[PDB]
Parts: structure tokens; C-alpha cells; sequence
């Protein structure tokens, strides 16, 4: 009940003194100033810990500043606050077939340096591009081939409201030709609160993490999924019982757990082990080349798409036939097919319906007749609540 | 040599007193007052250089030679290895009279060798192409760099970058881990009835 | 049967090689449309088994094309051209190896064939360094080479107490006298004054 | 009733069998026990 | 030269002893009397705290790690030939110099035949200059060769067949539809006949036209272009007695 | 020369019974399982 | 079994609590808190030893950490006296005393 | 239902007679492994 209150308890810039107080002990954030002391303070690894903090400490001996794809940056100098500044790496199209990594490091306010290494240099391309989703050329290098698995270092101009909302930055090798442009983008996305804070927010992640064994990207797209800004809340914490209460109940994975939720399919990948969505959709690469969630307009009834490739890989990752993909969508809108748009939004609730599918031993077939005499016969699962 | 017959016979009581003829953690006592020093074995407090040139063959007996200090440290292991084989020796009897033994002897081990370096180690690499590893002028400003350290060259303080950046870095053996690891695994199987 | 539409038949009875006239024939992407169609409709070990398939038969395809394209004119064979290439790509979908130490078994089949001259030209001043005067029993191997050098850093570890290279004839004396079962300490006191 | 009694029999049977690796068990534990003999040990030292 | 192997030697022996007082396994312990080396400040002053940085064993960044010992060997062995030799490591293999000493390179267990599948296909997509995808396009039309056409959409396409029907019994059952499938397509879908490799047998052959099919097939004209049986037995992979 | 031979034959003595001590364990862990099978039996016939 | 949870769950209360609060500084881990109150508290609810036992096994514990001179200031002259010059053969364990 | 329980203890006698034939193959896998002792290469050399 304790541990309750310290969890649902909202922090604000005004209660932030009076917490750290009520939940540490003194004020004055440097009260750890180690990774061996937060380890010691809560009975952690050193794996463990660093799914949590990854500081800008040891910059000179790497190229990649990226750990479980984040990196926090406490500035100094910003009236003794000690501000830290998160961002979080999301792994978007392209990826691992055109680069090694991709990361955007934050250098002083309103001034980034994107650092990256190709995978697979192309010669004959020569104009070296990087926008962030069709919106404007933020660098742009003619005559520039980036060699292959070579660290490099590009100063980049972003405001703040782009990077606190989510960026994503797409990295192009186009030839002059007009012959075929090589795309590659991942998104970024920062948080910036000061140290009291931080402290507080990280204090209740890794007691969460130690009550319920969760994982703490798990945790973070449960919250993502209801609110923005990190508010650890009651709905929270009933979402993160029926995740473990699903995973638990049926014989089903994490984010297996997670798309019933009312989450996404997730992208996060480590190097530990690849993402669920390259898990479901590209661990055999189909034809070679692989799956993008683009949003491309594409129509699910059975003979009138000709966009094999998509259309195939949604029948290999969803177990389903063209009539029963076409049924799976439908069950999902009302018996409607209004527009399918290949969004992550709409993979995420086309494998909702497969999932309650398959969880219950069902057909979607069957899945179809016993919804055809439920109570739930034309209502649209698009437009569910988490409580629907 | 004795020490190691011994071991090998589980002859233990004399193992250690033959072990306490070169090191005693628990000092030494020379005419009724304990000494200041830990190594009954004067080449291994200096060290004493028994071999130059010890590199002309792949003897690991000439480079402890060379510095003592291989041999003090192969007799910490020795002793490592006398109170792993000690606990373990009390600890397949399965009597809990022998079990308090069999843990005692670990926690001995375990405060003989101390806290494992965990934290301070680095999983920190900036990952080169195999073209820049293998660097021929790289490998000769590491040699030029080691001879001009051994010369002592007043430290040059125009600050360059780091030019042997894709040097792979030194490593803590497999041995000594393997000492801690097992001491670990032992007293977690005590402290349940594993 | 074939885990498809009854349109997907259709499109594959439309494949067909002799049919009635004034029917185009299918081009290359129709028969991709026509691959993607039977392919998501197996499961996951048809789909494993399809692609260990599929590596099976683009190696000789792709090799075949490449000895009678681009290639050295003196490769005329698949074993050439693993002797030249240095993979081979003979070698079935089910042998699995990480990336390092395939260029490592790539670079130790190129000193093998350059130290026999096998090869076209090979620089004989290179062929008496002392990495490749110490190939044949150190540096063949990833397991010779980690242990020469782990013995260089770590002499500790190979260290035993009852051999030793230049030990004398009375330490051989002892360790003779001492070589026993029974081991008590007037044995071992005897020995040693002896 | 007598497939009762062929059970208690089978039983007896497999006492009996149990017995036999019993002594076994006990014979070569004290071989065991005991490396070398008083007179295996003495000719160790009259041959030392 | 012995002052040089001299120098380095006492070069290496130097470094041995900084680093064998430097191993933090060393730090914590009782009554192990090891002062540090007196140039231990001055080693991590020179390279750049090196001393300072001990690795965990199994690592990418380790000295004895199979990275450490590629490296070695590469340096080792890129000189037995000259840079401008067919032979050469960098000419022969441009990709192997490259190779990130990453640790996903050292620990991903990825399959051989993936590696020389992805060697030989981007040599063939570099001189050609054009995609994987075109690479395969004209690999299934192309004739020069033994072994080839190769139809790779095709290829998947018939092997999907036969992971779900083998032995044909859905022409054996439903006869109707049985009806309206070709026996020779039904001939390639059982073995391997490419639609390339259908052209090649199905076309009949004048003395008007066949020195035209003999450049689409073979290449050049004037019969005498294999001249031995090796060279057929080699150009068609043949036995003797296949032969 | 013959006190190495002698000698020869003293190490010769030890090691032959410390295989036969490896030999009595090879066959006290063989008894020690099969009392543990034949209890199991007896279990399995209790059920019956 | 529900006495043997709470038993392994208070454990790691009181311990944290107590080398929070009030221990001498030096103690920041349960393993040195093992080290000072001579007593296990990561050991399982399953292991059994009665109490003069476990005083001899914290005493045992004592001089060997007295010894070997990890403690704080270990009087050098009762390291020479009779019972230990005879501790490692004799006076180490109860059986051989 | 003691039919099947039946079945559960004859599976415990499988696996307490695999646990023996696992402890016979790994103690004459470790005297396959060192073909000859320390004092046995010792009597060699003594002989020699």
C-alpha cells in the first residue's frame, strides 16, 4: 500500500523538493553518483541498471552512446538544476538492412550531431540527404558517399518542439540519376525534466520493475499506450495487471500480451533479441527485401490489390488466406472495409483480431460466426476503449 | 612441490603448513612477536629478477622469473585451490556439523580474494574496421609510444587525439574468475539446501 | 491442400506454359506474385526448410555465373572457387558460423595455400616472419594462439609446481620420493632432509 | 484375493532384490572408505 | 636486427609488468603484497588510461579475442601478395578488410551458405551495377552456361508445391480441375524445368536457325568449343559414366 | 640403476591401488543407483 | 511454507533497514553485514543449526576474519597465544578440538 | 487415476536407473580422458 502511494503519487516542478525529501531523504540530486551506488541502493545488476540509466559518461572510447536505445544527457549550467535530457532511439524502416546504427546525440540547446554508420556502401548515388518525414531537407550533402561501417559525425540544427514530439529522421543516398534512392530513417524523441524529477520518475520505474518483474520498455509502452509525459497512474497499473494476468492466463509472449492491451505491435529491438515486429514480419525476409510500415493505401478484398509483397507478408505474419485476411479486417471496422492504410495502427488491431482468435482456440472463421450471434455483431473494434 | 603432493593425496593439515612456508596471510611470528611482513620468501617481497631474457621460448616458469609476482600470485590460487578442495571435501559429507565447515571454508576463500570487479570493467569499444585494427603505422606508434614512455620523454603536452584508438584492451584471466564464480555458485548451494 | 484461394489457383493455372494463343506469356513479376501467393501460405518449418532450399540452389546458380563471368580466367571449377573466394559454397544451409571467425577460417585458408604456394606469386621474405615461423604449431589455430598469449600475460595459470623446464636433479629426487599415496609427515621430512 | 497375494509375493521378491544391492552398496562403501590397507601401506614404505 | 628484436622485446616485457600490477582482480586482496609498477601513472598518461580499462573475458574488446587474432592475422598475411595481384586479400575479398570488429560480428550465429550466397550475389550485382532484384532477373534468362536459366520465383514457387503437395495427389483426386492443368506444366512443377529452360527445349532447330541458336545458347559459333570431355563434363557438371 | 628401478616399481605399486580405490567407486555408485531403482519399484508396486 | 516466505521476504527488510540506519558506516551490503553480525541472513528458511552452534560458527567466523587482519585493529599479541598457534590444525573446528 | 500414478513412479525408476548409467559414463569418461597418471608417466620416466 506503501509502495502504492509511492507510485501513483503525481510530481509536479512545485511537489518535486518536498518527494525527494518524503521518498530519499535530503534534496540535491548528486545523492547516488555512481551506477555501483543506484545498483546497491535497489538491488540491481549492472544489465539491469543499464535498461534504466545510461549517462554521458565514457563518450571518448565509443561511437555508439547508445545503451537498450536511450541515452540520458544531464546538462549543467542550467541554474544549478542539473536538467536531464532523454531520448529514446525507436528503430523505424530501413534499419538493419542499410546501417549499422543511427543515433542523434545532443551537443548544447538546439544543436544535435547525428552520428551514423552505413552498412553496405553505395557508390554511384553520390547526394547524401537526410529529412525528417517528408517535410524539409534539415542536411543535405551533394557529392558525399558515406563508406561502409565508418563512424560518422553530421552537426544538425532541430528546435525543441520537434524533438520533444516525435522526429523521425530519414537518412538519404539518392542518385542524380533518377533511377532508385536508398531510404534508411529512425525516430528520435526527447524528455527533458530537471533532476528531482528525474529521480523521482526513475525511483517509482525501478520500483515497478522490482514489484512486478516487468520489463522496462514493457512498462513503457503501457504508459505510452494511455498517457503522454510519463504518469505512472491507477489505469497504469490495471493495464500492467491484464498484461501479466493475459500472459499468464493464455500461454501468450510479452508484447503477444501487450497487442491485447490495446498497445502496438512493438519495434523496439536490442541486441539481445530483435524487435516483435521484425519478429512477425521479417525474420524470414521474404523475397530479400523487407517489410516497411508505410503508410500505403492498399485494398484488402481478395482480387483487387496486385501489391503482392505486403499483401503476402501480412498473410505469412498473420496466418490467414486473402478471404480470411479480408474477413480479419472487417471484423475490426463492423463488417466495414473503409480504407486500409498499412500503418503500424492498422497491423496493430488487424493482429488484435487474430489474437482473439487464436487465443481462444478459435478459426476467425468461427471467430466470425460466434461474434455474427454475440452481442458484439457489427460494433467496430477499431473504436474500442481499453475497457470495451 | 610438497604443497602440491600434498594437495593431490588430500593429506590437508600438512598441505597448509607447507603452504604456510612461503605465504601467511595471518603473518608470521619470529620469536614470540608477529612480523610486518607476509611472504616468507625474500625474492617474492623484492622482487628479485631471476631471468633475463625470458621470452626466448614460451616458458611461463621463465617469465615468473623474470618478476616474481606471477609466483606470488600463482601461490594465492594454490591456496584458493586448498580451500575450494576443503569445502568441497566437507561439503559431499552432507552432515550439517560439516556444512557450517564447508561454508566457513568458502567465506574464507571469498574474504581472502576480496569484491569481484564488476562494475569497474568497461563493455566499452569503439568498433573498428578490421582495415583500422590491423594499422601497420598504428602498430608502430604503439611500439615508438611504448619505447618512448620506457625513456620517460618529459610528456610532450601538445594534446593530440587518440591515434591508437582501435588498440584491443587488456583482459582480467579466466582463473581467477572462475574462482569467484565458483565461490559464488558453492554459497548460493549452501545457503539453500542445494 | 495448398493453403491458398481458389483465385490463387487460378492465378497459378494461368502459369501455364503450352496454353491457347493470343494468352501473353507470364512475365517475371507474375511469377513473383505467384511465389509471394504460395509462400505465405506455409507455416514456419516449411518456410525454414523453403529457404534452406532456396541457399542450396542460388549457390550454384550464382557460383556457376560467377566462374563463367567474373572471375580470374584460372577458376574453372566450384572448388576453385572456394579455393579462391575462400568460402564454400558447397557447404549445406545447416552449418551455422559467426562472421569473425568465417574471415578467420578465410585468412587461415589463404596462409595455408600461400606457405605451400599454391598461390600465383608469393613474397618469400614474408614467409619467414615470426608469426608464420611459429604458424604450424601456435598461430594455425584461434585456440594455439590464445594460449601462447594468455601464457604471456598470464603465467600464473600454467604454472604446476612438479614440472618445471630446467628444474634440477635432486628437485626430480624429491618429487620421485614423494610421488606416493601415502603421504605422512615423517615421510614427507624424510624426503626433505634427504 | 490371489492377485493380492501374487502383489505381496512381488513384493517380497523385490525386498529380497533390495537386499543383495544393499550389501553390495555397504561392502564396496567400506572398500572404499579405506584406500590402502595397513599392510598395502607398509610395503609402501619398505619399498620407500 | 637483434637490437630491434631486443627493443622489443624489453618493449613487451614493460608492458607485461604495468599490466600484470594493474588487473583489478588484484585491487581487493589480502595481504598480496604488489606495489604498483612506478609506471602506471605514466602508461595511462601515454595511452590514453589504458591501464585504467580491464575487460570481461569473452568480449570483442579483449586482446585474446578472436578479433585480436584476425587482426594479427590480417596484418600478418596481407603481404604475401602485391596490391595489384588477382590473389591479394583486398582484391580478392574487399569485404574482409572492412569487417566491423563489432561484437554482433563475433557472437551472431548466422548460417555459412548465407555468407557466400551474399559474396557471390553482390559480386554479381556490382558487375552488373544493377539490384539483387535484377541480378535475379536476367539470372533466370540467362543461357551461356550450364546450370542456368534459374528461375528463383519460379524455384520457390514449385518447392512451396511440394512442401504442401507432394506426390501431385491433388491432380490425382480432383480430376476436373486435374482437367484444366498442363502435363508439362505439371512436369515442371514435379522437377526442375525453368520457363527459360522450357524455351531451350521447346524450340525446333533448322539449319537456318541454328546458327543463331547456337549464339543464344552458347555464345560464339564454330563447333569446337569444348574440345575434351572434362570440358562438357565440367560445363554441364557431369560424371564419366553420366557422360 | 636399480634404485630407480625399485623405485619405478614403488610408484608403479601406488597408482595400480589408487585405479583399484576408482574401480570400488565405479562400483559403489553402481549399487547406490540400483538400490535407489529397486526402492522406486517398490513404490511403483505399492501403487499396484 | 507461508512462515518460510515471510521469513526469506523480512529478512531483506530488517537487513536493509538496518544498514540503512543504524550499523557502523563501513557495512553497505548484506554480504558485510554477514561479515559484522557473524550470522547469515541470506540463507534459506530450510537450514537448521542450533544456537551454540551458530555462536560457535559466528566466533569460528570471528578469528578467522581476526587473522587474516580484515578487521579493523586486531591486537597482535593475542594473535600468538596457544589456542592460536594451535587454531589452523587443532582449534578451527569442534571435531579436532 | 492409479493407473496412472502407476505410471508416474515407473518413470521415477526410469530416471533413477539413468541417473547410474550418467554417473558410469562420466567416471569412465574422466579415466578415458587422462590416459596415463602423473605417476604413472613418472614410473615410465623411472624405468626409461
Amino acid at each position: 500500500p506503501e509502495l502504492y502511494q509511492i507510485l501513483v503519487e503525481e510530481i509536479t516542478p512545485e511537489n518535486s523538493t518536498e518527494l525527494m525529501k518524503k521518498n530519499f531523504g535530503t534534496d540535491d540530486v548528486l545523492i547516488f553518483k555512481s551506477y555501483a551506488s543506484l545498483a546497491r541502493y535497489y538491488d540491481l545488476s549492472y544489465d539491469e541498471l543499464s535498461l534504466f540509466v545510461n549517462l554521458s559518461f565514457g563518450k571518448k572510447n565509443t561511437n555508439q552512446q547508445y545503451k537498450n536505445e536511450q541515452l540520458i544527457t544531464l546538462v549543467n549550467d542550467g541554474n544549478d538544476t542539473a536538467t536531464a535530457r532523454l531520448i529514446k532511439r525507436t528503430r523505424k524502416d530501413f534499419y538493419d538492412s542499410h546501417l549499422n546504427y543511427a543515433e542523434l546525440i545532443p551537443i548544447k540547446e538546439n544543436e544535435y550531431k547525428y552520428n551514423f554508420s552505413v552498412k553496405k556502401t553505395e557508390p554511384d548515388h553520390l547526394d547524401f540527404r537526410l529529412q525528417n518525414g517528408d517535410k524539409e531537407y534539415i542536411y543535405q550533402d551533394k557529392n558525399f558517399v558515406p563508406i561502409a561501417n565508418t563512424h560518422y559525425s553530421i552537426p544538425i540544427k532541430l528546435t525543441t518542439e520537434q524533438i520533444t514530439n516525435g522526429i523521425t529522421l530519414r537518412l538519404w543516398r539518392v542518385k542524380p540519376n533518377p533511377s532508385d534512392a536508398i531510404n534508411a530513417n529512425a525516430h528520435f524523441k526527447m524528455m527533458e525534466f530537471p533532476g528531482d524529477i528525474f529521480l523521482l520518475k526513475l525511483n517509482k520505474a525501478i520500483r515497478l520493475y522490482k514489484a512486478t518483474g516487468i520489463s522496462p520498455e514493457d512498462i513503457w509502452q503501457v504508459i505510452e499506450s494511455i498517457y503522454d509525459d510519463l504518469t505512472i497512474d491507477s489505469n497504469v497499473l490495471g493495464k500492467l495487471f491484464y498484461v501479466q494476468y493475459y500472459m499468464q492466463h493464455y500461454n501468450i509472449s510479452v508484447s503477444d500480451a501487450l497487442v491485447l492491451c490495446h498497445s502496438d505491435i512493438s519495434q523496439y529491438s536490442t541486441k539481445q533479441q530483435p524487435s516483435h515486429f521484425t519478429m512477425l514480419f521479417n525474420t524470414p525476409l521474404l523475397n530479400g527485401q523487407e517489410f516497411s510500415a508505410d503508410n500505403t493505401k492498399l485494398d484488402l478484398t481478395p482480387g483487387e490489390s496486385k501489391n503482392h509483397f505486403y499483401l503476402g507478408i501480412m498473410k505469412r505474419a498473420f496466418r490467414v488466406n486473402d478471404t480470411e485476411l479480408y474477413t480479419l479486417w472487417k471484423l475490426a471496422n463492423g463488417g466495414t472495409n473503409p480504407e486500409f492504410m498499412c500503418s503500424i495502427e492498422n497491423l496493430s488491431l488487424l493482429y488484435r483480431v487474430r489474437l482473439l482468435a487464436d487465443i481462444h482456440h478459435l478459426t476467425v472463421n468461427e471467430l466470425s460466426m460466434l461474434l455474427s450471434v454475440s452481442p458484439y455483431v457489427n460494433t467496430k473494434i477499431a473504436l474500442f476503449s481499453d475497457t470495451a | 612441490m610438497v604443497f602440491q603432493r600434498l594437495l593431490q593425496e588430500q593429506n590437508f593439515t600438512e598441505s597448509t603448513r607447507w603452504l604456510r612456508y612461503i605465504w601467511n596471510p595471518a603473518g608470521y611470528s619470529v620469536q614470540g612477536e608477529m612480523q610486518d611482513y607476509y611472504w616468507n620468501v625474500r625474492p617474492l617481497e623484492e622482487d628479485t629478477s631471476w631471468n633475463a631474457n625470458p621470452l626466448d621460448s614460451v616458458d611461463p616458469d621463465a617469465v615468473a622469473q623474470h618478476d616474481p609476482m606471477h609466483y606470488k600470485v600463482a601461490t594465492f590460487m594454490k591456496m584458493l585451490d586448498l580451500l575450494i578442495t576443503r569445502g568441497d571435501s566437507a561439503y559431499r559429507q552432507l552432515e550439517r556439523d560439516t556444512l557450517n565447515e564447508a561454508k566457513m571454508w568458502y567465506v574464507q576463500a571469498l574474504t581472502l580474494l576480496g569484491d569481484e570487479p564488476y562494475f569497474s570493467l568497461d563493455n566499452d569499444w569503439s568498433e573498428p574496421r578490421l582495415e583500422e585494427a590491423a594499422s601497420q603505422t598504428m602498430r608502430h606508434h604503439y611500439q615508438h609510444k611504448m619505447l618512448q614512455l620506457r625513456q620517460r620523454a618529459a610528456l610532450p603536452t601538445k594534446r593530440t587525439a587518440n591515434s591508437l584508438t582501435a588498440l584491443f584492451l587488456p583482459q582480467i584471466n579466466k582463473k581467477l574468475q572462475g574462482y569467484w564464480q565458483t565461490l559464488t555458485q558453492r554459497l548460493y548451494n549452501l545457503r539453500h539446501n542445494l | 491442400t495448398l493453403g491458398i484461394t481458389p483465385d490463387g489457383v487460378a492465378a497459378l493455372i494461368k502459369l501455364k506454359y503450352v496454353g491457347e494463343p493470343e494468352t501473353p506469356m507470364p512475365t517475371f513479376d507474375d511469377w513473383q506474385a505467384a511465389s509471394t501467393l504460395l509462400q505465405a501460405g506455409l507455416n514456419s518449418q516449411q518456410s525454414d526448410q523453403l529457404q534452406a532450399w532456396l541457399d542450396e540452389a542460388t549457390t550454384t546458380a550464382a557460383s556457376a555465373y560467377y566462374i563463367k563471368n567474373g572471375a580470374p580466367q584460372q577458376i574453372k571449377s566450384r572448388d576453385e572457387l572456394y579455393s579462391y573466394l575462400l568460402i564454400d559454397n558447397q557447404v549445406s544451409a545447416q552449418v551455422k558460423t559467426t562472421r569473425v571467425a568465417e574471415a578467420i577460417a578465410s585468412i587461415q585458408l589463404y596462409v595455408n595455400r600461400a606457405l605451400n604456394n599454391v598461390e600465383g606469386k608469393v613474397s618469400k621474405p614474408v614467409k619467414t616472419r615470426q608469426f608464420f615461423c611459429d604458424w604450424e604449431t601456435y598461430n594455425r589455430r584461434y585456440s594455439t594462439w590464445a594460449g601462447v598469449s594468455e601464457l604471456a600475460y598470464y603465467p600464473e595459470n600454467y604454472i604446476d609446481p612438479t614440472i618445471r623446464i630446467g628444474q634440477t636433479g635432486m628437485m626430480n629426487n624429491l618429487l620421485q620420493q614423494l610421488s606416493q599415496s601415502q603421504l605422512n609427515i615423517d615421510t614427507v621430512e624424510d624426503s626433505f632432509k634427504n | 484375493d490371489k492377485v493380492m497375494a501374487e502383489i505381496d509375493a512381488d513384493k517380497l521378491a523385490l525386498q529380497e532384490s533390495r537386499h543383495g544391492a544393499q550389501s553390495r552398496f555397504d561392502s564396496f562403501n567400506t572398500l572404499y572408505d579405506e584406500d590402502v590397507n595397513a599392510g598395502e601401506k607398509q610395503a609402501m614404505d619398505l619399498y620407500l | 636486427y637483434q637490437q630491434a628484436h631486443q627493443e622489443s622485446k624489453q618493449n613487451k616485457l614493460e608492458e607485461l609488468r604495468i599490466l600484470s600490477r594493474a588487473n583489478p582482480q588484484l585491487a581487493n586482496i589480502t595481504n598480496l603484497n604488489i606495489t604498483p609498477s612506478t609506471l602506471n601513472n605514466s602508461y595511462n598518461s601515454w595511452f590514453y588510461g589504458r591501464a585504467h580499462r580491464f575487460v570481461k573475458p569473452g568480449s570483442i574488446a579483449s586482446i585474446f579475442s578472436p578479433a585480436a587474432y584476425l587482426t594479427e592475422l590480417y596484418r600478418e598475411a596481407k603481404d604475401f601478395h602485391p596490391d595489384n595481384s588477382q590473389y591479394h586479400l583486398n582484391k580478392r575479398r574487399p569485404d574482409i578488410a572492412s569487417l566491423a570488429l563489432t561484437q554482433n560480428n563475433m557472437d551472431e550465429e548466422i548460417s555459412t551458405l548465407s555468407l557466400s550466397n551474399e559474396l557471390l550475389l553482390h559480386n554479381i550485382q556490382t558487375l552488373e551495377k544493377t539490384d539483387y532484384n535484377g541480378v535475379m532477373k536476367m539470372l533466370s534468362t540467362y543461357r551461356q552456361t550450364g546450370m542456368t536459366p534459374y528461375h528463383l520465383p519460379y524455384e520457390s514457387a514449385r518447392q512451396a508445391i511440394l512442401l504442401q503437395d507432394k506426390n501431385l495427389t491433388a491432380f490425382s483426386r480432383n480430376t476436373d480441375v486435374a482437367e484444366l492443368m498442363d502435363p508439362t506444366s505439371l512436369l515442371a512443377i514435379k522437377t526442375d524445368i525453368s520457363p527459360e529452360l522450357y524455351q531451350i527445349l521447346v524450340e525446333e532447330i533448322t539449319p537456318e536457325n541454328s546458327t543463331e541458336l547456337m549464339k543464344k545458347n552458347f555464345g560464339t559459333d564454330d563447333v569446337l568449343i569444348f574440345k575434351s570431355y572434362a570440358s562438357l563434363a565440367r560445363y554441364y557438371d557431369l560424371s564419366y559414366d553420366e557422360l | 640403476a636399480s634404485a630407480t628401478r625399485i623405485a619405478a616399481d614403488k610408484i608403479s605399486q601406488s597408482e595400480i591401488y589408487r585405479r583399484r580405490r576408482q574401480e570400488w567407486e565405479i562400483q559403489r555408485n553402481n549399487a547406490e543407483a540400483e538400490i535407489k531403482q529397486i526402492d522406486a519399484q517398490l513404490a511403483t508396486l505399492a501403487v499396484r
